[PDB]
DNA sequence: CCTTGGCGGTTAAAACGC
DNA sequence: GCGTTTTAACCGCCAAGG
């Protein structure tokens, strides 16, 4: 029954007649061998824990980034544009939490197979760049925000400038973008992982490259598999 | 406060649209009631 | 008693029909949407509590948004039939009523069953469209089920854009039957495409398309 | 209703199919030529108290224990019989305080006709409940729901599981969450809810079969299988009657069966 | 008509594993049939190894023609496809 | 799964009242 | 000869067995 089904070069899954079985293999376009169980961090926990983990306040001193982890802690408090950026990030995180908790995973399960292991990448970066020691990071908040935002737009599953193509491309990476934004939050990067700049560009490049490597290859005979 | 003002403007616009559509709907309701009376 | 349960089922069917008309693009007033059960008993039930199906018929016109998106959307006439069994005479007079009042679409809800002869004259009511529903299957709105995702009928331009994007032929899309319950809920005509946005545990959101038959 | 056992039991009683044969303990036919009196001394008191056509008397004794268990009323049974037979049969029923719950009937060579009517009565007299639902069980379900603080906490709720399927009728019963009723026969799901619901139900059934023994199969494989089975608008069985009825090449089709 | 212009090519810019295997096999066969070698050979003698060395340096003179389901195709040079 | 025979039924037409 | 009605052939739908 399933022998003549194959992933074509436009991403669709078709039989020998050319009839479409799926508009994207596995509904994400990934290969079955390139996925791993990962936890999406925005799903579990109470609202207080989520707020404590992800919210950053640049007006209140005791609810801000610790001063010993960043070199530029002096000229951060009182800035309003940077607070606008942080508020946009937090609103995106809250929207992701609502979308995952009310639509996709209603029962709250947060351990799902997803491509490119983020924890492994982060600890590899920490080992490579010697991210120990109480040294203060030189990674500005706008760099973090813009880097993650740009990364969430370079995960190409489908190429093309067509509007319908762009909509399908955005749909195909929703869960993975939620994972990436959950892990690479500003507070977590500056405090929990303590990445510096070079580690940050290395992490972004590695994520992009591994995602490109985890796609399905046109010519797979996925029906027989 | 600017966001609140914009929200209020959009709410007022939606209210006006709903009022206009209700005004249109009442004519159809009257016609339907008259025709149902005719059938009886 | 049994009168109360009959009235309740009739009210639920009325609410489902109004929701269906709203989904297909027509305009239903918000007050009429939330028209409660006690109000229904007040307006329909007589002194003995018996209902009149003839007092439930209504009319609707497309909203400006639906009219702009779908250019083929006319006026809709929904009528409930008092006769428990409908025959050729009743269907003929319903067709006459539709033709004389130039309604684009007519929905005719019967109670028990429809004779095959009445079924025969449904396709010859052109250009108006006559769709028949039973009272029993309208008690529950299936589109509110958990397992039923949201179906949205595609306009002609969107269908053309889809076929051009995938470089397809209409026979190469996944199909949905014309008698499919959601297809009859949406009033799908042969050759029309519905876009189904669906929950996916691998990507979160997945949009699928199906073509009617 | 989910968190209250009493209302759940009420719903369970309202759904389950119950016929006259379920509560009837024995049936008998007697000859009695006096409509205003009787020959049996045991039933003489009740009939005379009630009083204060053919001679063929048809009576039957209902089991009091199961009649009470099904929460039924003798008046309800008599009303059902009267509704299904109009005024073709005169019916008298003993009171609930009688030693034995009995109900008597009379027609208004007929012995064979009376036997056939009795068989029909035991056959298709439906007292209450959805037809086709033979048995109903109360089951406790553990569901994880976010708390008022956003934390996920387990919770126990009551639900019903039946034997036999009637999805359209059960979905319409008041007090039933009609937006979550589910069946394990996806043919009925196709006939009721459409084709996308059939796809989801088919995937759920396949995953249930595979994962019972703790095995794990990646999602995309089962997704591909259930997308193939429901790509034509109807359920395409994996047999010769499903595969060979496609438009594929003759050489490809002939290589299978 | 059927050919797709270089500006509007929408397939993946990477060499899939099937394309890599087929290209290596074809190049190895051609080298074994005395085709000119476009890279300097230090001490290698196996045609497959020479083909892999050519591929790593983007020197294979072959073109991949990727067939879309409708019959149209895209022509990609092996020197412009990214190889891992 | 298919043919088979049979069942049922509605609707029509020939015939009626009147 | 207008309003009405009956049996009638006829019609399709459906259950059973090969």
């Amino acid at each position: 029954a399933l022998e003549d089904i194959m992933v074509h070069y436009d991403g669709t899954t078709r039989n020998s007649l050319g009839d479409i079985i799926q508009f994207l293999y596995g509904e994400d376009g990934l290969d079955g061998t390139q996925v791993e169980r990962q936890t999406i961090d925005t799903i579990p926990g109470s609202d207080k824990a989520f707020h404590k983990r992800y919210y950053v306040d640049l007006m209140d001193e005791k609810n801000s980034i610790k001063p010993d982890v960043i070199e530029y802690a002096a000229d951060i408090l009182g800035d309003v544009e940077l607070q606008k950026e942080l508020n946009s990030e937090y609103e995106q995180l809250v929207s992701d939490r609502k979308f995952l908790r009310e639509i996709v995973f209603v029962n709250g399960d947060h351990n799902w197979p997803l491509p490119v292991n983020l924890r492994r990448i982060i600890q590899n970066a920490q080992q490579i760049f010697h991210l120990d020691r109480a040294k203060a990071s030189d990674l500005t908040i706008p760099e973090i925000i813009h880097g993650v935002r740009d990364l969430c737009k370079k995960l190409f599953v489908l190429r093309g400038e067509n509007e319908l193509i762009k909509e399908a491309q955005q749909n195909a990476t929703s869960l993975f973008q939620c994972l990436v934004r959950a892990r690479l939050a500003t507070r977590r990067i500056l405090e929990e992982f303590r990445l510096n700049r070079d580690a940050f560009e290395w992490v972004l490049g590695t994520i992009e490259a591994q995602f490109q490597r985890s796609l399905v290859h046109p010519g797979e005979m996925v029906g027989v598999i | 406060e600017k966001r609140l003002e914009q929200e209020q403007r959009r709410l007022e616009e939606a209210r006006k649209r709903q009022e206009a559509e209700l005004i249109k709907r009442q004519e159809l309701i009257k016609q339907a009631e008259e025709w149902n009376k005719m059938d009886i | 008693e049994d009168n109360n349960r009959i009235i309740s089922r009739l009210w639920r069917s009325f609410r489902t029909v109004k929701e269906m008309a709203a989904d297909r693009g027509y305009f239903i007033s918000q007050e009429e949407m939330d028209q409660s059960l006690e109000e229904f008993r007040s307006k329909i039930c007589d002194s003995m509590g018996n209902p009149q199906r003839k007092l439930m018929s209504f009319l609707a016109n497309p909203t400006p948004e639906a009219l702009e998106k779908y250019s083929d959307l006319g006026t809709l006439w929904v009528e409930f039939c008092d006769e428990p069994s409908v025959g050729i005479k009743t269907m003929r007079n319903f067709c006459l009523r539709i033709q004389e009042k130039n309604f684009s679409t007519g929905i005719f809800i019967y109670q028990n069953n429809i004779t095959p002869s009445a079924n025969k004259m449904i396709p010859t009511v052109s250009p108006a469209i006559i769709e028949t529903f039973q009272e029993s299957d309208l008690v529950v709105n299936i589109t509110h089920h958990e397992l039923v995702p949201k179906h949205i009928r595609l306009s002609d331009g969107e269908k053309s854009q889809l076929l051009q994007r995938y470089k397809l032929k209409e026979s190469q899309l996944p199909r949905i039957q014309r008698e499919d319950p959601v297809a009859r809920y949406l009033g799908l005509k042969r050759g029309q495409v519905v876009k189904i946005i669906r929950r996916s545990e691998t990507s979160g959101r997945y949009a699928s398309y199906r073509i009617c038959l | 209703i989910a968190l209250d056992i009493e209302k759940a039991k009420v719903i369970q009683s309202s759904i389950e199919y119950t016929t006259l044969k379920n509560v009837t303990s024995a049936t008998e036919i007697y000859y009695d030529p006096d409509p205003t009196s009787t020959v049996i001394e045991e039933d003489f008191d009740t009939v005379e108290a009630y009083f204060s056509q053919s001679p063929w008397l048809l009576r039957l004794e209902l089991d009091r224990a199961r009649m009470l268990d099904k929460q039924l009323t003798m008046n309800q049974v008599a009303d059902k019989i009267s509704e299904v037979f109009s005024d073709d049969l005169f019916v008298m029923w003993s009171e609930d305080n009688a030693d034995k719950l009995i109900i008597r009937c009379r027609v208004i060579e007929e012995d064979q006709m009376l036997k056939r009517i009795e068989a029909h009565m035991l056959d298709l007299i439906a007292l209450r409940g959805i037809p086709g639902i033979s048995k109903v069980y109360m089951v406790k379900h553990k569901v994880s729901v976010p708390d008022e603080s956003g934390e996920y906490k387990n919770e126990e709720l009551w639900a019903l599981e039946t034997d036999g399927i009637n999805l359209a009728e059960v979905m319409a019963v008041p007090g039933v969450d009609s937006s979550r009723t589910y069946s394990n026969s996806f043919v009925e799901i196709l006939s009721v809810l459409g084709i996308e619901a059939t796809r989801s139900s088919l995937y759920k059934e396949i995953l249930n079969v595979i994962a019972f023994d703790g095995s794990y199969v990646n999602y995309r494989h089962m997704a591909l299988l259930v997308d193939v089975m429901t790509s034509r608008g109807y359920l395409m069985a994996i047999t010769r009657h499903g595969i060979n009825r496609a438009d594929t090449g003759a050489l490809m089709r002939c290589s299978f069966e | 008509e059927l050919a797709i212009l270089k500006e509007e090519r929408t397939t993946t810019p990477y060499l899939t594993k099937y394309e890599r295997a087929r290209i290596l096999g074809t190049r190895a066969l051609q080298i074994s049939m005395n085709a000119p070698v476009l890279v300097d050979i230090e001490g290698e003698t196996d045609p497959l190894q020479i083909a892999m060395k050519e591929l790593s340096q983007r020197k294979i003179p072959l073109v991949i023609r990727r067939y879309l389901p409708d019959g149209s195709y895209e022509d990609w040079g092996c020197d412009e496809l990214i190889v891992d």
